[PDB]
């Protein structure tokens, strides 16, 4: 669940 | 002479084997019923924290404060979250305001190409990075709920063990209930202190049948004392099936005790099966935390590196923004009036 967040790439 | 040791060898095969089968029948009734019945004074366990839990919290103080401090970092994730959200809506309030003014100013009059141009592209990257905050707002929520839901168990998996230990049930039995536990406990050591001595009476005459014909045959020769010889022997034996007999039959008012006691239990037996599944539930829910706590470090650093890399960005727009967009209203003003 929390495992898969991923936060975008700059 | 050979033909009598011959008819004596079949006379105690067929005891024996009369023996082996009034066995096997008891014991297959027996079995029966065990298996049947599926039966376990491991209560004080209940009590103990599992090695593997302990590890953990062992892990969680190794640190000083690792889950205050997890904490105090999602706070401060939190806090560059609104910032940068309230630097872009700075942003997008000036983007509007200079569009108002330069609609007015088109209106009163029938410009400059390169501030123009300049705004053009702070629009741009504006609602660039409006569309990376917004995708990561989703993220940023839930990463908030996470920490909300779990960190109730490791604030209690960071304090002193005996408070761990108090969030397991613990069995709650009346000594009613610990007199059919001790009960159904005796009787299963009956029953099986009954298999060990049919294995152990069993054993003896086989052995009693194999040193009499390691004796009487493959050493000793007689005449016509086979008689005399053959019924001592058969005494021997008979004095083993007595006690062979009596284990037989014990077996009969043992089955009709635990088949009983095994009534009496069926009360006891869930109230104890609904205390492993919530202990095992409270467990699962302790060290899932603990896994949600790795997850939480990981994703918490690689959210404030991301929006501190933004919080830069968008603080450099704001500052193109305001002076670009002083810059038109400079000229707006020289122009005007000189009219």
């Amino acid at each position: 669940n929390i495992k898969s967040l991923s936060f975008p790439k700059l | 002479a050979h033909e009598a040791s011959s008819l004596y060898s079949e006379e105690k095969a067929k005891l024996l084997r009369e023996m082996m089968a009034k066995i096997e029948d008891k014991n297959e009734v027996l079995d029966q019923f065990m298996d049947s019945m599926q039966l376990v004074d491991n209560l004080d366990a209940y009590s103990h924290i599992p090695p593997q839990l302990m590890e953990k919290c062992a892990a969680l103080s190794v640190r000083p404060d690792t889950v205050r401090n997890l904490v105090q970092s999602m706070q401060v994730l939190s806090g560059v979250f609104t910032d940068v959200e309230a630097s872009l809506k700075d942003i997008r309030d000036l983007l509007e305001e200079d569009e108002l003014l330069e609609q007015k100013f088109q209106e009163a009059v029938g410009i400059s190409i390169t501030s123009k141009a300049e705004l053009a592209e702070v629009r741009r990257e504006w609602a660039k990075y409006m569309e990376v905050h917004e995708k990561a707002s989703f993220t940023n929520s839930e990463l908030h709920r996470a920490m909300n839901l779990h960190v109730g168990n490791l604030r209690l998996l960071s304090g002193p063990l005996d408070q761990v230990r108090a969030a397991l049930p613990t069995p709650a039995l009346s000594p009613e209930d610990k007199a059919v536990l001790q009960n159904l406990k005796r009787i299963l050591a009956k029953v099986q202190e009954m298999r060990d001595q049919r294995v152990s009476l069993e054993q003896q005459l086989r052995e009693l049948i194999q040193k009499d014909d390691i004796t009487a045959s493959l050493v000793t020769t007689d005449h016509s004392e086979m008689k005399k010889l053959f019924e001592e022997q058969l005494k021997k034996y008979d004095q083993l099936k007595v006690y062979l007999e009596q284990n037989l039959a014990a077996q009969d008012r043992v089955l009709c005790a635990l088949t009983e006691a095994n009534v009496q239990y069926a009360a006891v037996r869930r109230v104890l099966s609904d205390l492993d599944q919530k202990w095992n539930s409270t467990l699962q829910t302790l060290v899932a935390s603990y896994e949600a706590y790795e997850d939480l470090m990981k994703k918490s650093q690689e959210g404030r590196d991301f929006y501190a890399d933004l919080e830069s960005k968008v603080a450099a727009l704001l500052e193109r923004t305001q002076s670009t967009c002083q810059a038109r209203e400079a000229a707006r003003q020289q122009l005007l009036d000189r009219e």
